[PDB]
């Protein structure tokens, strides 16, 4: 028999692995597992309301209630550890009968709304007490009540069918890191809340939503929207950041209703973000629907596909090679970013680049810009030093697992940047170039520890790339990082933490800037969905294209206008910081006439009587494979494979001008978000 | 009469189909006269249609798969015999039959 | 009065004064035509709404 | 005349190599045998004394895609004598040719054209095998599970051609799929 | 001299390996005994050197206008590979 | 790809030509059972659909809109590879992600924080 769900059991040895008798099979798990997670191995899955696998222990509910031989009354499997022959007992009439009972006292005080509640077709109350209830109600009495209260724009709160799990109060208090909620009160009026009048403002504050087991929880801007069974499930990945979580779009027809997390130990462990989860918004906001060419008085008036292309291809043959600049966003896929490079080449110029790091960054060996210690391998560490950066708005599911990392193994983090909040305990050695020199040379406080940590981890930040000494930082990093060994065969610990989702991909295919003077001698520029660019630095008599899907800043200044598709709406690659390459799979139509970004450059390329040799999506990316064949062998944990002695000595000298912060808003940093309403009324009321 | 046992070799399957392309061949003049092709297509074009469908399914190996094939075809054709179909069916079956492929495409829809 | 739409129709209706702090709205006078029972807490200064009915309902005394 | 003597004599007597799986429920005394043995055991269920099986009920196909003999066809029977039914099964795949059972029972004809009309199953000697419910000119077989359930083409008067025609199918309002499967079923 | 003007001809240089296998080992010989001394002798060009499991050792180049030439680096010796790499700078612009 | 049971089938050669997905759908975030999976299911990335101008309805011209979904569903890997195999349909295998069962207990809750360190 497998494990429900298939599970995997790690065994660190074969000695250290007790027997059970589950239902009279043997079992072997390590010591250390519970009765709950003994029986999950041998294939029988035990109800459960407040036990969750990413939350400490909490024998709240009662109903995990199983038989033991040596035991004169039930015991919880969620917290009875398993011992040694232990026989266990799940289907016999003890364990029903406790269950009925349970399901019993717990649809005691529930209201009778399901038909009301967003959790109607999907409760796990209801679930189990279908499956391991009882038939018959003897309870005749009057029922209690709660208030409910507001906890923000994002979490509709009905507390009246709480059933006092205490899973989003250790939510919060463990893994969010906000301590705001708690059981507050005594006996049958306890109740969860915040006392004072307070909203949740942690970025992983609508996972709450998922851990209520019933629809005490809800999302407010998916409330009464559509159920569960009328939702198509696509599984799908995130490009709002650069840490590519595993999201599963539900879509009703040619609409996304929501976006609900997915499973992935490495990456994002069954929590997302907030600005990924409300992000579906702004995808049908603002839309870019057809082409659009500007009038002489300068107005956009509605043209076709053939003639927009006309125009273009006709105006990028009236400049000169080197005056051509292409732009590509961060929400582009590497299939796109290939099409672009390679049709900016033909014509003669070499300034292509992407939205953000994109200063001149050197990625010529691939160690340089992305997280060489995986993210589930940071909970090895013993010592984060973030240099210049904020993960808890950069990549929030990164510091999710630093906090992991913090909490459980006591580890310590030293902060070099400019003044931020932190849900840990962090050291703030300082807030510029200078602390880095501090901590070469040694005598600081925070050096003792980093060089007495068996596992250190220094994760520097993508903004570190665009300084004018980003050399001398590098160094002065890696001067740390040999010195204070963190870089090993059995352990590496330099880390780059990249901010956008096409930054990665752009980097392995050489996607780097040439000219820090490229844009302001412009006279034909590409945005190919590149609206995070200041356009003010574009001259007045550039010709620009915007090819993107939602309008911005950069639509005003655009000559050209090319619709394009969103990503649920296409087939594309990308590139997590760890290396870590995934495909988005398509979820609903696109809307209007817009298409994929690499059927428009090539098209274009077609147009402008420059040949490419691919014409389909799979001749794409045997291109790519010529480039860089890591992002075409997709779903494959690739180490990296030299380190940091191969770059040659840079004797520059480090600036004085203290460390930036990239991210200003957390909710407004993409043009999805931008874009979306719920992510103005979450940037007005949850931002401080 | 009755459906034949399933073949065992390649060249039992390659006399059912000249077989079944001979009984097909001998079918024309019926329905030229069942239905009113006689000033519309030449006793020949037909012929190199049914020769074009056996050669454009000539890459099978599979003897079971062929027989299937041969099967089906015979039921088309004894469909075709009787007055079952419509007659612009088979004239719509029957009848033998500049920038860039990629470009038209792109200009027609998003969706290849 | 075809112009005011349920909404309106049902912001109209003057909240029913309980003097306990709690009451179970049934929605009509028959148990059996009505929807689900609901019991409402009224421990706030604003009028409590019954979520099948519309209803409002407020405490009377304290 | 029951399913604890049925199953008994059945043991003993009918040759092992035909039956390779017997179940005796309540729910029916199932035969599960291989095609090339399928007309013998039917018609020794057909001869015999104390077998005296002489009313084919309905033939029905079953599709399980998962399985390598995707297809199995199912042959109720019924026993007038002695007041019982039994039921046997075979298996097979989308290129196989099954025997026919027509000799046997003159009624099985019908049945074995729907099974083919429906299934794509084709039987060995079978003096007349066509579609017997789909439209002439059917293309494919509706009760496979890789078959959508609206089909692939349309119907519709065409006012220029002046007669009805066949398109591919377009619909207004697409079929609504709802999910009611319980993870903790 | 050939090391220093590698960037005057080319505009790229990939150097596709594999990391694990025993026919890239030569070419992860040349990159690391040789990348420092082209990449301080060009500090512009972009010497890109990217890894992969099923990937046969290559050494692509463009050059002015889109133009790329690559040698498979399969059963070649690090003076090979070298040799190989003096060849497309030297003919290749 | 072996296609003759797509010849063989009357599947019409346009829809022999897809490009579809074999992948095991994962549980879902809001319920905690784990009863719907184990099963593979082809995923025909039928996407084309539009809203209809009479009613707000959603049409389509996809045949294959919901067959994955609804009725073609395969208890392991190998057996939808084998279909895709021989219906001719270009696939690609999407492998499902798993829970790894880590070690946790009650105790851990309470754990000593150390002697005081006037650090
Ligand atoms: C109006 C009439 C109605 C009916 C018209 C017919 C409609 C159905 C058309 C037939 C459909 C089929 O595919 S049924 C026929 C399909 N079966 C095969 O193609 C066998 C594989 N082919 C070969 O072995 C060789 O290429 C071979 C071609 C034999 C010769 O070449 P040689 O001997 O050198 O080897
Ligand atoms: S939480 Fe579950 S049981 Fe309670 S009302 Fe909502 S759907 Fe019904
Ligand atoms: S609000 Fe939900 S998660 Fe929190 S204690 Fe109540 S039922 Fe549990
Ligand atoms: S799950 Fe164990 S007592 Fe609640
Ligand atoms: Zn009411």
């Amino acid at each position: 028999r497998n494990p429900v769900g298939g599970a995997r059991v790690h065994f660190s040895n074969p000695e250290d692995a007790i027997e059970v008798f589950v239902d009279g099979y043997a079992v072997k798990v390590p010591k250390g597992f519970t009765v709950l997670q003994a029986c999950e191995v041998a294939g029988v899955d035990i109800p459960r309301f407040c036990y969750h696998s990413r939350l400490s222990i909490a024998g709240n509910c009662r109903m995990c209630l199983v038989e033991v031989e040596k035991s004169p009354k039930p015991v919880a499997s969620c917290a009875m550890p398993a011992l040694p022959g232990m026989k266990i007992k799940t289907d016999t009439p003890i364990a029903k009968k406790a269950r009925e009972g349970v399901m019993e006292f717990l649809l005691m005080n529930h209201p009778l709304d399901c038909p009301i509640c967003d959790q109607g077709g999907e409760c796990d109350l209801q679930d189990q007490s279908m499956a391991f209830g009882s038939d018959r109600g003897r309870f005749t009495e009057m029922k209690r009540s709660v208030v409910d209260k507001n906890l923000g724009p994002l979490v509709k709160t009905v507390m009246t069918r709480c059933i006092q799990c205490t899973r989003c109060v250790r939510f919060a208090s463990e893994v969010a890191g906000v301590q705001d909620l708690g059981i507050l009160g005594r006996g049958s009026g306890e109740e969860i809340g915040t006392y004072v009048e307070k909203l949740m403002t942690s970025e992983l504050s609508g996972n709450v939503i998922d851990i209520c087991p019933v629809g005490a929880l809800t999302s407010k801007p998916f409330a009464f929207k559509a159920r569960n069974w009328e939702l198509k499930a696509t599984e799908t990945i995130d490009v709002s950041d650069a840490v590519g979580s595993n999201i599963r779009v539900d879509s009703r027809g040619p609409e996304v209703m929501r976006i609900i997390p997915r499973l992935n130990e490495d990456i994002n462990e069954e929590w997302i973000s907030d600005k990924t989860r409300f992000c579906y918004d702004g995808l049908k906001r603002q839309r870019l629907s057809d082409p659009m060419i500007r009038d002489s008085d300068g107005r956009f008036k509605a043209v076709s596909w053939r003639d927009a292309l006309a125009v273009v291809g006709d105006i990028i043959h009236q400049v000169k090679p080197d005056e051509i600049v292409g732009v590509a966003g961060q929400l582009s896929d590497a299939e796109s970013m290939m099409v672009l490079k390679d049709f900016v080449n033909r014509m003669g110029s070499d300034n292509v680049w992407c939205e953000g790091t994109a200063a001149g960054v050197d990625a010529d060996l691939r160690y340089s810009y992305l997280m060489n210690t995986s993210i589930s391998g940071l909970e090895n560490a013993d010592l984060f030093l973030l240099i210049g950066t904020q993960p808890r708005v950069e990549a929030a599911m990164v510091n999710a697992r630093i906090c992991k990392t913090v909490r459980a193994s006591n580890a310590k983090v030293g902060y070099v940047g400019p003044p931020a909040e932190f849900n840990y305990d962090c050291k703030h050695l300082g807030t510029g170039p200078d602390t880095l020199k501090e901590i070469a040379e040694g005598r600081h406080p925070f050096c003792t520890a980093l060089k007495n940590a068996k596992n250190p981890a220094i994760i520097v930040g993508a903004g570190l790339f665009n300084r004018t000494d980003k050399n001398a930082i590098l160094s002065s990093v890696e001067s740390i990082a040999q010195a204070n060994n963190v870089v090993r065969p059995d352990w590496n610990g330099l880390n780059f933490l990249l901010q956008y989702a096409a930054q990665a991909a752009a980097l392995d295919l050489g996607l780097i800037q040439q000219s820090a003077k490229a844009l302001e001698s412009a006279k034909f520029v590409y945005l190919m969905g590149a609206d995070d660019v200041n356009v003010d630095k574009i001259p007045k008599d550039a010709f620009v294209v915007y090819q993107g899907h939602h309008g911005d800043k950069a639509v005003y200044r655009a000559n050209v206008i090319l619709p394009a598709s969103a990503f649920t709406e296409k087939e594309g690659t990308y590139e997590n910081t760890e290396g870590f390459t995934q495909q988005t799979v398509p979820a609903v139509p696109t809307v209007g006439d817009a298409r994929d970004d690499w059927k428009i450059v090539r098209a274009l390329s077609e147009v402008s009587g420059v040949k490419l040799p691919y014409n389909s999506i799979e001749g794409v990316r045997s291109r790519i494979k010529s480039v860089a064949p890591n992002l075409v062998h997709t779903d494959e944990r690739e180490p990296a494979a030299f380190g940091p002695s191969l770059k040659p000595e840079c004797k520059e000298a480090m600036s004085t001008t203290p460390f930036q912060t990239v991210v200003e808003n957390f909710y407004m940093t993409n043009s999805i978000t931008r874009a979306s309403k719920i992510m103005a009324q979450c940037s007005a009321v949850l931002l401080k | 009469i009755g459906v034949p046992p399933n073949s065992a070799n390649l060249t039992e399957a390659r006399r059912r189909v000249f077989d079944f392309f001979r009984a097909a061949c001998r079918s024309i003049p019926t329905i030229m006269d069942i239905y009113n092709l006689q000033d519309v297509v030449a006793p020949s074009q037909l012929r190199y249609a049914i020769s074009a469908q056996i050669r454009n399914n000539a890459h099978i190996t599979d003897p079971k798969v062929i027989d299937l094939l041969i099967f089906k075809g015979m039921e088309e054709l004894t469909d075709i015999v009787d007055h079952a179909k419509q007659r612009h069916h088979i004239i719509g079956q029957y009848v033998v039959g500049g920038k860039t492929d990629f470009l038209k495409n792109f200009y027609t829809s998003n969706y290849f | 009065r075809s112009k005011k739409s349920p909404m309106e129709l049902i912001s109209e209706v003057p909240p029913i004064k309980v003097d306990g702090r709690i009451v179970a709205c049934e929605g009509d006078t028959n148990p059996a035509l009505g929807h689900p029972i609901e019991f409402i807490c009224l421990d706030l200064n604003e009028p409590a709404i019954c979520k099948y009915c519309g209803l409002r309902y407020v405490q009377d005394h304290h | 005349m029951d399913n604890q003597f049925i199953f008994k004599y059945s043991w003993e007597t009918l040759p092992k190599k035909w039956v390779k799986k017997m179940e005796r429920s309540e729910h029916g005394n199932r035969f599960d045998t291989n095609t090339d043995y399928l007309f013998q055991l039917l018609c020794f269920l057909k001869l015999h004394t104390y077998t005296r099986v002489q009313v084919l009920i309905d033939i029905c196909g079953v599709d399980y895609p998962s399985r390598k003999r995707r297809f199995e066809v199912v042959y109720n029977l019924l026993s007038t004598r002695y007041n019982s039914r039994i039921r046997v099964q075979t298996s097979a795949d989308e290129v196989t040719r099954i025997s026919s059972v027509v000799s046997l029972f003159p009624s099985a004809g019908w049945w074995e054209r729907e099974v083919w009309d429906m299934f794509g199953v084709s039987f060995i000697n079978h003096p007349d095998l066509r579609r017997i419910l789909t439209d002439y000119g059917f293309e494919g077989h509706p009760l496979r599970k890789d078959f959508p359930l609206s089909g692939y083409v349309q119907v519709r008067y065409d006012d220029p051609e002046k007669r009805v025609v066949s398109e591919p199918i377009e619909m207004t309002q697409e079929f609504r799929y709802f999910d009611f499967a319980s993870p903790w079923e | 001299a050939w090391r220093g003007s590698i960037s005057k001809s080319m505009k790229e240089l990939r150097i596709l390996l594999c990391q694990s296998s025993p026919a890239s080992a030569p070419t992860r010989t040349f990159v690391e005994k040789n990348y420092k001394d082209l990449k301080s002798l060009n500090p512009k060009l972009p010497i890109l050197i990217r890894e992969c499991s099923g990937v046969q050792p290559q050494m692509w180049a463009r050059y002015d206008m889109g133009v790329e030439r690559c040698v498979n680096l399969d059963g070649l010796t690090e003076p090979q590979i070298l040799k190989a790499l003096e060849n497309l700078v030297k003919s290749g612009a | 790809k072996r296609g003759e049971i797509g010849k063989v089938s009357g599947i019409p050669e346009e829809h022999l030509s897809r490009k579809v997905i074999i992948y095991s759908p994962a549980r879902t975030a809001t319920q905690s059972g784990s009863g719907k999976l184990g099963k593979w299911k082809i995923n025909f990335v039928s996407t084309l659909k539009w809203e209809n101008p009479l009613m707000g309805w959603t049409s389509t011209g996809d045949p294959y809109a919901n067959v994955g979904d609804s009725a073609l569903a395969f208890d392991s890997e190998e057996a939808a590879k084998s279909f895709a195999e021989r219906h001719g349909w270009d696939y690609k295998v999407k492998k499902p992600n798993t829970p790894l069962l880590k070690v946790k207990s009650y105790s851990d809750n309470f754990k000593w924080k150390g002697n005081p360190q006037p650090e």
